[PDB]
Parts: C-alpha cells; structure tokens; sequence
C-alpha cells in the first residue's frame, strides 16, 4: 500500500511544495505530523508524527534551502532533502554524468532505504522538467538506476514540456532530445505538461491574470492528487494505478498519457455553477482544458480514462459516456473500441486554502492517449535540427565528452517516438 | 559558491570601489565590517562575497591590484576602505605607465606573482569557488596588461571556474594614450583566448545614459561606475539569492554562447529613470522591457538594431508574474525577430529572481551578445592600423621587447574576431 | 421546455434590460436568484439561484458594462455578457465580417453551451435593430450560423424598424437593405417595431410626453412577455410558439408578423376603465395601437392571432370575434377564411414597478400578417436607391471589400420581399 | 479606446493647454495628477486620455510639439504643467519661423522623427487605440508643416486608426505672415489627402461668438480656445462616456462623409449664452436647437444658409427625452430642408449622450459638413494667386527647396477641393 514521490529539479521540487501541502490538506496533517487517521504517502513513527515518503533532489542547495526554511520543515527529514553544491549547468552531460554521478549514489541509497521502509511498494512517481539538466539529465540517470533495482515497480513520470513559444534556455531543446529517449526507455508512463496551456487555463478558466509557478503548480498538484491520492483511497469504483498501467497502455511503448482537468473554476464563477458529470466531461474534451498545448482534434484517441471525485453516480456517469459517444468528435482508433475506464472516488474534491478555485462537489479528470502529442515533438525536432545544423552550443557537451553522433542518435530516437504515434494512428 | 573579485588598474580599482559599496549596502554591512541588516538574504548569501571573521566581520573576497598605490590609497583613506584588509592592497612602485608590455610582459608580472599568491591563499580559504571576476580597462597597462597575465594564470590553475571580466572599451572621445587601442588589441588577443566571458563597457554610452536618459549633469567616474555596478550587482545578486529562474552565470553563459570564441557582452539596465519621471512613470514589466529593448540604454556604443542578437538575457528582480514576464518576453521576440539570430527560435533568456531590489519594486537588466559589438572592434583595428604603420610610440614597447609580428598576430586575431561576428551576422 | 433569448446590439440589450426585469417581475425573482417556483427562461443551480438563459452581445464594452454595473448583475453571468472592444462602425461589412467574425466564434460557442444546458430547447428569440451594424450585420452573421447548427429550432426575431422620419444614421437604409434579405432567409419570424409609432402611443395612450428608450422598451417587453412568457405558462387555451409558427405563417416566405397591444392605458386613464375583451380587441384594430407605423387599412389580412391574459372567457371571446367580423373593415384575404387563432393564458397581466401603465385585469395582443408592411419597405427602397445612385457612403463598405453589385442585389432581394406581399395580396 | 492628442505649433500648444485643463476638470484630476473626483464616469473612462501611474497619477496621453520651447515652457511653468511628463515636451531650437518648408520639408522633420518615436512608444503602451487628434493652425509652419509630416507618417503606421485634426483657418483679420495662406494651401494639399477628418476653426467667428452672442469684452486666445475646447470635449466625451446614441467618432464619420475627399467640419456649440441671459433663458432641446441652427454660433466663417448641408451632427449631453430630441431634430429638417442635401432624406444625426455636462443641465454641439466651407478655401485661393504671381516671399521657400509647380499642384488640388463642394452644392 505505499508509494514514493520523487521530485527532481526545481520544477519537480516546486511541484512537490504544492504536493505535500495538498497531502496535508487531504488529511489535516499538522506540521508536526499529527495525523490521524493514510499511509500511502506517509510513514508513521511512534511519536505520532507522520512523514512523507518522498525524495527531493536539487544539485544546488538553494531550492531545498527554501524547503528547510519553509513551513513544513518539521515534516521533512534531511534524508529526503538532497542538496548538492554545484551545478549541473543546464546540461545533460553533467546532470547525467559529471555531477549527477557523484550525488546519485547518495540519492539512490536514500531511495533504497525508503523502499525498504515501505510496505507494499506500489512504485514511484517522479516530477521533473523535460528540459533541463538536472531535471532531465539527472533524472535520466536516476531512472536507469531505478529500473535496475526496482524492476517490477511502477514508474510514473511527470514531465514538464516546454512551451513551444516560451523558453528560458536555448539548450532546452538540446537537452530534451537526450532526455526523452531515455525516459521512454525506462518509464512506464510519462505525463507531459505545458506551462503555456496552463497559463491559458489560469487566465481563462480561473481568471487569474498574474500566474506564477506557485499557483500553476497548485493546479497541477490538485490534478495529480486526484489521480493518485485518491486512487488509493477508497471509492465507489476503486481503481489502482497499476490497474491504470494495465488499462492505460495498449502498446509496449506506450506511453504518454495526457490528463485534463475540468472543473477548473474560479470562485466567482462558481457561483454559478452547476457542473454535472456530463458537463464536466464535456469540458474535459475541450482543447482549452488540456494541460498541454496540443489540439485533440486531429489526433486519434486510444484510451480515455475518467477519474471522479465526490458526488458521482455510475448510472449518470454512463449517461455522460453516452453523451461523449454522441458528441463525438473524438476520432477513436479502431483498435480499441471502447475502452474508457472510469474510476470513482467517493472522497470529495479538495480545495487548498490559498487557492483560487472554488469548491466543487464533483470533479473529473481525463487521461488519454492520443497521437496529437507527436506534434509537440515535431516542434522540438525542428528546433533540435536547427541547432545541430550549426552545432551551436554543442561544445558545452563536447567538452564534456559527448559525441556528435550521440546527439544525432537521440534525434533518431525521437523520430522513432514520433513514429510510435504514426504507427498507431496509422493502422486501424 | 564563492566569487573572487579582482580589481585592477586605475579604473578597475575605481569601479570596484563603487561595486563593493553597493554590495555592502545590499547586505547591510557597515563600512567597518559588521553586519546590521535585517533580511535572511543579507545574511545567508554573504558567503559569495564576504569572509566572516570573528566578531561579525565581513571581508570582501577581492584583491586590489596596481603598480601604484595612489588610487587604492584614496580608497583606503576614505569611506569603505576600512572594510578591506591590508592583504588586498597589492602594489608596487613604479607603474607601468600605461604600458601593456611593461605590465604584462615585464614589470607587473613580478607583482602578479605575489598577487596570485594571495589569490591562491584565498582560493585555499574558499569552500566552493564558482568563479572569478576581473574589473579593468581594455586599453590599460595594468588593468589589462597585468590583468591579462592574471587571467592566463588563473585559468591555468582553474580551467573549470568561471573566468569573467568586465572591461572598458576605449571610447572615441577619451583617449589617453596614443596607444590605448594598441593595448586593447594586445589584451583582446589574450582576453578572447583566455576568458569565458567579458563585458563591453563604453564610457561614452554611459555618459549618454547619464544625461540623455537620466538628465544628470555632471557625470563623474563614480556616478558612471555606480551605473555599471548596478548592472554588475544585477547580474550576480541573483546568482546569489534565491529566485525562480536562477540563472547561475555559468548556466547563463552556457546559454549565451553558441560559439566558443564569441564571449562578449552588452549589458543594459532597465529601470533607468530620471527623477522627473518618477512622478510620471508606471513600472511594469513591459515598461522595463521597453527600456531594455531600447538601444539607448546600452552600456556600450553598439547599436543592436544594426547587429543581430545571438542571445539576450533578461534579468528580473522582484515579484513579477511568470505570465507577465513570459508574455512580454515573447512579445519582444514577436516584434523584432529580425534583429535576432536565425537559427535559434528563442533567443531571449529569462531569468527571474524573486528577490526584489532594495527600493525598487522591480528591476531588470539586459545582457546581450550581438554582432553589433564588432563595431567597437572595428574602431580599434582602424586606429591600430594607423599606428602600426608608422610605429608610433612603438619604440616604447619595442624597448620592452615587443615584436611587430607579435602585434600583427594580435591584429590578425582581432580581424578573426570581427570576421566571426560577420560569420553569424549574416 | 426551454428557450433562449439573444440580445444583439444596443437596442437588443436595452430591450433585454427590460426583459429580464420583466421576468423577475413575473415570478418575484430576487437579484440573487431566488425564485421559487418556471424554467423556461431560467436555469437553476443547486444554490437556488436561477439565472436567465440569454445572451447579450455588444462589440463595444459600454452597454454590457452598464449591465455589469447595474442591478441584476448578480443574476447575469459573464458567459452571457459578451463584450468586444472595437467597433463595428455602423456598417454591415464589419458587423458581419470584419469584426463580427472575430467575436462570433465566442458567441456561437456560448450559445452552443447554453443550448447543451437546455432541456427541451424550443428555440430562440433575437432582439435587434434593423439598421445597424452589429445589430444587423452581426446579427445576420449569427443567424446564418444558428441556422446551420440548430436547424429545426424556432427562429424568432424582433427587429426594430427605423422610423421613416427619424433617423440617426445616414447609412441606416444602406445597412437595412443588406440585413433584411438575410434575415428573411434564415428567420422563421420577424417582428418589426417602429419607434415613432411607439412614441405616439406613449404620448397618446399613455400620455407620456417625455419617452425615452427605457420606457419605450418597457412597453415592448411587456408585449413580448405576453407573447412568450405567457405562452409557456399555463392557461385556458394554452398555445405554444411552435404552434404559432404553424399557425402564423401561411407561406414559406412568410413572415413578418405584426403585433399590437391594446390595453395600453395610463394610470389615470384607468380609472376609468373598463375594457372588456370586445373593447380591447377593438383597440387592437386601431392604427393608433399598431406598434409599427403602417396603416392597416389598406392592406389585406391573413392571419390574426389574439393573445389573452387574465380575466377572459372563451364564449365572450368568441362574441368579440363576431364583433370583429361585423366591424369589418378588415379586408381579409380570400385565401384564408377564418383563420384567427386565439390563445388564452389565465395568468393575469403584469405591471412593472416603474411603469406607467395601470394594472389591467385582462390583456390582449394581436398578431397579424398584412400586406401593408410592404409600404414600409417601399419607403426604405427609395431611400436606398437614392443613396446608391450617388454611391454615397459606399466607400465605407467598399473599403471593406464590398461589391457594388452586392448592394444592388440586396435591393433586388428587397423587391422580392415587396413582391411577397404583392403576391399574397394580389391573388385570392 | 485610446486617443492620442498631439498639439503642435504656437497655437496647437496654446489650444491644447485649455483642452487638457478642461478634461482634467471633467474627470476630477488634480493639476499634479491625482484623481479626486467622485463619479464612476470620472474614473472609468479616464483610459482614453490618461495613463494611470502608480500613485494615482494620471498622465495625459499627448505630445506637445514645437521647434521652440517658449510656449510649452510657459505651460510647464504655470498651472497644469505639472500634469505633463517631460517626455511630452519635444522641441528643438530654432524654429522655422513660420516656414512650412522648413517645418515640413527640412528642419522640423528632424524633430518629427523623435516625436514619432515618442508617439510609437505611446502606441506600444496603448491597449486599444481608437485614433489620433492633432491641434494646429492651417497656416503654420510648425503647426501645420510639421503637423502634416506627422500626419502622413502616422497614417502610414496606422491606416485604420482615426486620423483627425483640428485646424485654424486663417482669418481675414489676422494675418501674420504674408504667406500664411500659402502655408495653409500647402498643408491643405496634404491634409485633405492624409486625414479622415478635419475641423475648421475661424478666430474671427470665434470672436463674433465672444462678443456678439456672449457679449464678452476682451477675448484672449485662452478664452477663445476655451470655447473651442468646450466643443472638442463635447465631441469626444461622449465617445468616452456611456450614452444612448453613442456616436463613436468613427461611426460618426462614417455617417458624416458621403464622399471620401470631403472631410471638413463646421462645429458649433449650443448652450452659448451670455451671463445676462442666464436669468432669462429657458433651457430646452428646442432652445439648444435654436442656437445650433443659428449660423451665428458657427465656429468658422461660413454661412450655412448659403451653402448646403451634407451632414449635421447633433451632440447632446444630459437626460433629454428621445421624443423631445427626435421631434425637434425632425422639426429642423422640416423647416429648412432647402439647406440640406437632396439625396439624403435625413441629414441630421443625433447623438445623444446620457451623461450630463458638469454644471449645465443640457448641452449640445453642432457639427456639420456643408458646402459653405468652400468660401474659406476660396479666400485662400484668392490670396494665393496674388502671392504666387509675384512670388512674394517665395524666395524664402525657394531657398528651402520648394518648386513653383509644387505650389501650383497644391493650388490645383485646392481648386479641386472647391470644385468638389460645387459638385454637391449643386
Ligand atoms: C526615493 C527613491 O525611491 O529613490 C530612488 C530613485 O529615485 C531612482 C531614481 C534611482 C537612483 O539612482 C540614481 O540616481 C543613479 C545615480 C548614479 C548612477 C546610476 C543611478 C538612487 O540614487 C538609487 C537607489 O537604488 C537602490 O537603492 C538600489 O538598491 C541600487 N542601489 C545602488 O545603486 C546604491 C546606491 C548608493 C549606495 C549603495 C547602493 C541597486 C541596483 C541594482 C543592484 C544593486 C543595488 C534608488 C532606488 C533611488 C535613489 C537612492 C535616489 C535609479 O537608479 C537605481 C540604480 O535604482 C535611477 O533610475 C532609478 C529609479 C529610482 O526610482
Ligand atoms: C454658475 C453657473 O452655472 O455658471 C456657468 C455659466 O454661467 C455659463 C454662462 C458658462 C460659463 O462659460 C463661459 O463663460 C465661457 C468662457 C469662455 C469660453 C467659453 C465659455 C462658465 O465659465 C463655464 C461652466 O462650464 C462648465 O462647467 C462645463 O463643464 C464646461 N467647462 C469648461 O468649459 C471649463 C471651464 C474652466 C475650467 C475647466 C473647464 C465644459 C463644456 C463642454 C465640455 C466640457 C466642459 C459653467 C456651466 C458656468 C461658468 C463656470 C460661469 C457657459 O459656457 C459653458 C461652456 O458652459 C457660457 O454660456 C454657457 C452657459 C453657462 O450657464
Ligand atoms: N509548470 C512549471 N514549469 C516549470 C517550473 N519551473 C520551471 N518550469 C519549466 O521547466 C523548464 C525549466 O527548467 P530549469 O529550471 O531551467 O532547469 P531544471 O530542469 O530545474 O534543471 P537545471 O537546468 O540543471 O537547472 C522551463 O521550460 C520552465 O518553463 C515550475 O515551477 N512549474
Ligand atoms: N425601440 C428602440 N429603438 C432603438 C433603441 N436604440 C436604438 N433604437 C433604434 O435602432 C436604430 C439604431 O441602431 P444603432 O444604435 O445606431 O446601432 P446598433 O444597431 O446598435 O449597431 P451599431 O451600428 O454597430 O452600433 C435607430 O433606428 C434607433 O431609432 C431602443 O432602445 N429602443
Ligand atoms: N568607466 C570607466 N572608465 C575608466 C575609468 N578610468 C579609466 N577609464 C577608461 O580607461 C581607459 C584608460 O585606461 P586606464 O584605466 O588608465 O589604464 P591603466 O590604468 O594603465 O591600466 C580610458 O578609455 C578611460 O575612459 C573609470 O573609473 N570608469
Ligand atoms: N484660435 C486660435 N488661433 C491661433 C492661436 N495662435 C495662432 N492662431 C492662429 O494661427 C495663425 C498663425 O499660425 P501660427 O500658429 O503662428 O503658426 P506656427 O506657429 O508657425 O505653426 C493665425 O491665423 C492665428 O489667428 C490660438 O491660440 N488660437
Ligand atoms: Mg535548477
Ligand atoms: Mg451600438
């Protein structure tokens, strides 16, 4: 009954900041650890203090320093708080090898100890960005090592995907190309998240014209908790995450689920509100509520899973499904017919003090495999090729010992990744 | 994550005089050493810049280098001199005399050996060195001459540390010496080769800021260097302090340089404003970007509308939304993509630091690397050719032991440097 | 059981201001939405707040701003409050294409969402002016799109027709010519309303020598509610609006019903009052109570429907009908004999606090198809031709890409419109 | 929906000085910037005219243009100068000197480049531009010369924004320069071609208002321009503020112009009254229409009983009934339809703004476009021919580089312009 959450990179940790806040929200966990009464994410001591089962990795002390000087620092133990000193410099080579290799032994052992401290390890979930150094490169390193040791445990990844338009680093497309390949290779599932889509949601659905990462991550975390926290808690149709693996990925190389969330409602909006299961699920199929800037319309759909919270009845859900079938514009593949798993957790959807979302009575998320994802990769592919044509910035990795063919190779792996959607979408 | 600051030459010492003042104020450190600030920031990241001595004393991790005590003596004599330990005043007598050959090749080298010994002693005390910063003037014998010796030897000792330097670009209006662009060329020849990054500072442009945009009347070097230090601290304080897009300099540099030999920067500061404006100007990120984008706020006499930008760094200080910043950043690239490099689709790098500046609510700094920079190099080469042809004053250097082919080689390398910008200019 | 009301253009919204006021009047709906106890125009939330099912479109924020800063702003949701920014400039070309095309996607979707939120969509009713830009042009755009999507739902339009004598814009006749055609083409019914006739009524029947649009629209709204609100509510002879379509339009191109209202009585007048069904219906056939400046006398009559409120008995109504037959001067066409539908709603006629009409015990409106309408169009036709002869103002549309033949074409369509009444009146 | 106001030349600056005063009072904005009014109106639609700076500061979205600081300096020196930011004072030295050629063709163009840079900077800050307004004198070198350059370049940048200008028509009684009608012709040649609309202002008529109807004794330009500003604000405030027949200007213009090249306006203000009358005059819409219809309240020396009206705009401010307005509007057309164009059956456009004026209960403004306007153009052409024949003073312009055929062309275009009114005059 337990799983471990790993937060690598700034983004990973900043999401984690929201995540543990959320788990405290979910049970009313005090800073000291009081919490009665849920041990999927926490482990209990005889003091009555429960602590998270999570690992935070940052190769510069700065982010973790914020954790150790923030609230909840009583809940976190130094064991989990991994700090390096020096920098991985925005490059996979150091993240994966030069720097990361020095720290990874510590990190792995700490994971191993926590794994030994778990009872009924379901697996783990990792939050990171696709484009960084540590976030990617170090992460990559880690995932390889974890796939060696914990062979049969779940490997979920939550990867932030750079917005095609907004980027903060020029070598992000270079790093992401290396990353992606390896990620795929060892992961069971990777979530892609596009900051611009989320910003759009914040301003359009939540009506917030000044989003920061702290509020963006609040959204993400809320969604994630509905995906996982909830799945281990009991419901009406209690589904597990391993069941989702089984029921999410049709192909061995499956796997890049897209999640949407749709009741993403401002307080004011919520006054008027009435979002039924049917209404919510209609919103889930809107491009506007996607979480990744892609457009569902032109891809094909393969698995579609719906995750429910609160006030939900199966019959009405089925009616909503019928509505979805009717409303179709959902180009489902012929390979699968009807494969739409529903999971329903009785536990009501939560709201964070500090958030800006209205309390909803029911909440539904949608997980989906679609071929539209390849478009995002195509955008990247061209950026990669452009850089590589000039060999710009490559010296930052060559001085680090990377081979040119390694980067071209990695691109060819990306082509295969695009081909995965080609294959699937293509055939019927 | 320590940073070593070496100030060298008349100007390096003078610039650094304002720089350390700024930093001390930034951290609430009294001129005589002790800390009296009130934020965690002020304390926790001192590290980088100061050594904590007993008694709550903080000492600047920096060395003041010259072959005359004069400038350093005035600093020691006046305010903030008391924060420096005796060990940071490394000087001889006599100076070079504005002679690069004497600075680099003969006389100052002798001092440099003791300078570096002190540097080494500091590097031993360092916990974790991030890098080195030198402040100097390109055309100066001790600044650049001795400075370039120091650079070549430091990088030798520490190839993996950040070697950066800020240098003053000889201005058309202020020559001192006849061979001021000669000294600059000689140093460039080594500077390019031995540093990871260098900043371009043109006094004439700084004056333009002073009066044209700030409408100030009488710039002194202290006021002008105040302006410079604002940007220097803009750069590194966010390295020091927590933020959202921390941009370590090293990382930045990574991102800034597509090609190993082009490591020149074009800083600009954004909240440049006259006092009058204070009562009329709204401060938003778009406002800051308006001043960042506008070429008139560049700290060097290069026009970014003429050249093309390889990279643009956008330093932010304060609690801005990510949307506001990201959208405005994007907006700039949407508007004038034509002044950016072709092969990089996103040529602007944000770097937002959470921590606000003292006083200002928002602050920003522009750092770029554009082909426009070549114009200053051309000015140098132009003058050089005149000078070289008639060996004017060269005999002074010849006496020191410099060869005409040695200078020619340096010229060639300058020519290469210019062509390198041409290669990416288009 | 539900329908949606769309208010486009200033006039459309200003009428809407009266309309929702009236619906609040009809049930005692509080600003927060309390209302017990009628869900034809409102939809209920679980908060107990009922909100209108209506859409307001204005391409300049100003009018909607007044809505959002007025009373009832709690009842309206931003979804319904569509604001643009910039202006359609009094020209069909921008209203229909240049500007409107940018906003219409939003608008259509909002309509579509509301349509999906309805249960038993009967159709929709749109309020607009014939002469404007947005009111006409944007409206036109919208109606085309709605005829595509909601093919079989009712399409009622309420169009204000410029008074032949009072006009506020020189290109109104130019805009109206384009409008009319398209309106016809997609509408099921269009009401024409002439501000001057209404002013005359206000001063003569209501005795108000200082009418504004706010009070003029009060009159219109009262009438409209008697036409629609009431028709869905139950009565003695409960008639529906779809039944009126069936029973209102004899010809495929039918359709331009004229409504009159006749108990339009000042408070003082009402002291003396006694208006029986017979008396009221006599007033309905007076030119003075027409709502459009036309003169019934010289047209032929084709359908005549009478809509009753309050204290009405069928027998007496029939007697009044006999009186009408007797009093004839009603040149009915030979095509139809006796085709006078009556609908009787038990619910008493209402009065608005703030109005100037006395409480009546019974109220009757008359709907009618007559050929006299063509005269109004003829007035316009000449104005159109005059402008077009000079090509005055045309550049405002040509710069917008309009073709001269398009305008001459549209006039030819108007000729066909006049011919519709010619045809009908002509033959017997 | 922002409006850019550019004031240019001695008079544009002087007129605008009164205009902004009026506007500031209209919105309850203190001379130093902050808002202290009490209506929603005063706040909510500032937008158009002011930029809100922190601290509750509002800054006029306008630029003051001249080649001498003089006038602008007096404004800055006195009341309300403090509401303007330094950036709105764009000037050189020396002036043109009443020379259109120097303003437009040579010297002021150089300044104009910086003027437009500032304009552009403002247009970047703008959210939604509705249009531009210029205030100037037709016969002025900087007002009109430089102004016409600005117009041609702004329209180039923004073809879809409203280009309007208010211009002073040279009065028979007040020449300054000999070539004042020359400058006017030259500008007209461009003004017609490059603007969407222009207002005709004749000082002599304004004086007639001042004394004949208002019985005031000594008109200053400030009092006269006060009168003008009342109408300017009459026009646009209703654009800004909510009303019933909102008549955006653009819409208005649409309605006002049947033919692309005739874009001249005849404003008149209605509640013109002497103080004496105050105690005797009832204020009704018919009263206002009596003063609107009466030619003696026209702001330009053209008689509308002589020419024919293409269009009449009737601006109303305050809570009037629609009946009262519509009926009275109709009544005017019923009475003197003979002074209206034949092909439009309703030549008068109402525009009623709900919002009352401060103080007055009702207010109204007449704007028309009539063939009577040609009389002023004829006066210009008359004088021009004299001048042209003997090239009097032309050598001054010749020195600048103006060709006689260039002026001839301009004349031709003036002749065309007059004939265009003749074509619709009858
Ligand atoms: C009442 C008030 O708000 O005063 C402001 C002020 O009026 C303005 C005009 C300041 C002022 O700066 C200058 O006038 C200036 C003088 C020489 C060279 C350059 C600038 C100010 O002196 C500068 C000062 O800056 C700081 O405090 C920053 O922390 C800055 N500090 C220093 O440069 C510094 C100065 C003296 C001693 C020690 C440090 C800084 C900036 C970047 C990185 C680190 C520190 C500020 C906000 C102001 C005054 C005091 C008037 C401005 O400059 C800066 C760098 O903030 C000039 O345009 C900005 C806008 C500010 O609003
Ligand atoms: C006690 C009282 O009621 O005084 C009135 C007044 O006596 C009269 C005579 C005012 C007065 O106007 C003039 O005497 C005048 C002076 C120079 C040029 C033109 C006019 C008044 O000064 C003007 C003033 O106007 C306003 O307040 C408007 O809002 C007007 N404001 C300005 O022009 C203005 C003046 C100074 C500073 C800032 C603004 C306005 C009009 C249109 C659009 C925007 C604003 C008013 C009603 C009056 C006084 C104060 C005596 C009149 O004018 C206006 C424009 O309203 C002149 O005939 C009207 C009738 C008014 O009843
Ligand atoms: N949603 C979200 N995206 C983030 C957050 N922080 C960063 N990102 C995105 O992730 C990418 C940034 O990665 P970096 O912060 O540069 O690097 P890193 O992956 O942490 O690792 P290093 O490069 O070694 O520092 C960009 O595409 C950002 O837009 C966050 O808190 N939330
Ligand atoms: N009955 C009535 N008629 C109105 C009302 N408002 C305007 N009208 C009439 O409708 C026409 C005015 O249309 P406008 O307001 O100019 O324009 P619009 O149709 O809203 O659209 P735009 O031209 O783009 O602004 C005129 O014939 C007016 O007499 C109103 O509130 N009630
Ligand atoms: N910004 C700036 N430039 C300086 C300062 N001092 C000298 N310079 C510039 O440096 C050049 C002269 O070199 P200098 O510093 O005297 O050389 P050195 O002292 O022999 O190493 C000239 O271009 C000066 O404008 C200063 O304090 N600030
Ligand atoms: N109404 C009005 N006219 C003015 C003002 N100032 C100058 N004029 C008129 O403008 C003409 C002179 O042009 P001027 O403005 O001096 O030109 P410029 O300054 O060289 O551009 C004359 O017909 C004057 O009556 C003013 O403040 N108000
Ligand atoms: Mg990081
Ligand atoms: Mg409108």
């Amino acid at each position: 009954r337990e799983c471990i959450s790993i937060h690598v990179g700034q983004a990973g940790v900043q999401i984690g900041n929201a995540c543990w806040e959320l788990y405290c929200l979910e049970h009313g966990i005090q800073p000291d650890g009081q919490m009665p009464s849920f041990n999927t994410f926490f482990s209990e001591t005889g003091a009555g203090k429960h602590v998270p089962r999570a690992v935070f990795v940052d190769l510069e002390p700065t982010v973790i320093d914020e954790v150790r000087t923030g609230t909840y620092r009583q809940l976190f133990h130094p064991e989990q708080l991994i700090t390096g000193k020096e920098d991985a410099a925005n490059n996979y080579a150091r993240g994966h090898y030069t720097i990361g290799k020095e720290i990874i032994d510590l990190v792995l052992d700490r994971i191993r100890k926590l794994a030994d401290q778990c009872t009924g390890l379901q697996g783990f979930s990792v939050f990171h960005s696709f484009g960084g150094g540590t976030g990617s490169g170090f992460t990559s390193l880690l995932m390889e090592r974890l796939s060696v040791d914990y062979g049969k445990k779940s490997k979920l990844e939550f990867s932030i995907y750079p917005a095609p338009q907004v980027s903060t680093a020029v070598v992000e497309p270079y790093n992401s190309i290396l990353t992606t390949h390896t990620t795929l290779e060892h992961s069971d599932c990777a979530f892609m998240v596009d900051n611009e889509a989320i910003y759009d949601i914040c301003r359009r659905n939540l009506d917030i014209e000044r989003p920061t990462y702290t509020n963006l991550n609040r959204l993400i975390g809320q969604i994630v908790s509905s995906i996982t926290a909830s799945l281990r808690f009991d419901g009406a149709l209690n589904v597990d995450l391993t069941e989702f693996q089984t029921n999410l990925v049709p192909y061995p190389r499956g796997h890049f689920p897209l999640a949407t969330y749709a009741p993403v409602i401002s307080a004011e909006k919520a006054y008027h509100e009435q979002l039924s299961v049917a209404e919510i699920t209609n919103a889930c199929f809107e491009p506007a509520n996607q979480m990744v800037k892609c457009d569902p319309r032109h891809g094909k759909y393969m698995a579609c899973c719906l995750l429910y919270r609160g006030d939900v009845v199966p019959k009405d859900v089925n009616a909503a499904i019928a509505t979805i079938k009717t409303k179709r514009t959902i180009q489902f593949v012929d390979w699968c017919p009807t494969g739409f798993k529903v999971g329903i957790n009785y536990e009501p959807p939560t709201v964070v003090p500090g958030g800006d979302l209205a309390k909803v009575q029911r909440a539904v998320c949608m997980l989906s495999n679609t071929t539209a994802i390849a478009e995002a990769w195509a955008r990247l592919d061209h950026k990669f090729d452009l850089m590589y044509a000039k060999r710009a910035f490559v010296h930052w990795y060559v001085g680090e010992g990377m081979e040119e063919g390694e980067f071209s190779e990695a691109r060819e792996d990306m082509a295969a990744l695009e081909k995965d959607y080609e294959e699937v979408g293509v055939d019927s | 994550r320590e940073i070593v600051h070496i100030q060298a030459g008349q100007c390096g010492n003078q610039i650094g005089a304002k720089f350390w003042e700024v930093i001390s104020d930034e951290h609430g450190i009294d001129p005589t050493g002790s800390y009296h600030g009130d934020s965690d920031l002020q304390l926790e990241r001192i590290n980088v810049y100061y050594n904590e001595a007993a008694g709550n004393k903080y000492v600047p991790r920096a060395i003041l280098v010259d072959l005359e005590p004069g400038t350093m003596d005035s600093v020691r004599s006046g305010p903030f001199g008391q924060i420096f330990r005796p060990d940071n005043f490394v000087f001889g007598q006599s100076g070079a005399g504005n002679n690069w050959a004497k600075g680099h090749y003969t006389e100052g080298a002798e001092l440099v050996d003791s300078v570096l010994d002190v540097v080494r002693k500091e590097s031993e005390s360092c916990d974790c060195l991030q890098g080195f910063q030198l402040t100097h003037s390109l055309g100066g014998g001790t600044g650049s001459g001795m400075g370039t010796l120091l650079i070549s030897k430091i990088r030798e000792e520490y190839p993996d540390r950040i070697m950066n330097t800020f240098s003053v670009v000889p201005s058309p209006k202020v020559s001192d010496t006849v061979v001021e662009p000669y000294n600059a060329t000689l140093s460039v020849h080594q500077l390019v080769e031995n540093t990871d990054e260098t900043y371009c500072i043109d006094n004439e442009a700084l004056y333009d800021i002073c009066f044209r945009t700030l409408k100030l009347t009488t710039p002194t070097y202290g006021d002008l260097n105040h302006l410079v230090s604002a940007t220097m601290s803009g750069v590194t304080t966010c390295l020091r302090f927590p933020g959202q897009l921390n941009a370590d300099l090293r990382k930045l540099a990574v991102n800034m340089v597509p090609f190993p030999r082009l490591h020149f920067f074009m800083p600009g500061f954004a909240p440049l404003t006259s006092r009058g404006s204070q009562q009329y100007r709204a401060l938003t990120v778009p406002e800051l970007t308006q001043q960042m984008f506008d070429a008139k706020n560049m700290m060097a006499a290069c026009d970014p509308r003429h050249g093309r930008y390889l990279t643009v760094a956008a330093v932010f200080r304060g609690r801005m939304s990510m949307k506001e910043v990201d959208e405005q950043m994007l907006n700039v690239q949407n508007k004038n993509s034509s002044y950016f490099v072709e092969w990089i689709p996103n040529n602007v790098k944000t770097a937002v630091c959470d921590i606000p500046p003292r006083g200002l609510k928002m602050s920003a700094t522009f750092i770029g690397n554009s082909t426009a920079i070549q114009e200053l190099f051309k000015r140098i080469s132009e003058q050089f050719t005149a000078m070289f042809r008639r060996k004017a004053f060269l005999h002074w250097y010849t006496g020191e032991g410099m060869d005409e082919m040695e200078f020619t080689e340096a010229e060639s390398n300058m020519n290469d440097l210019v062509s390198e910008y041409q290669q990416y200019q288009d």
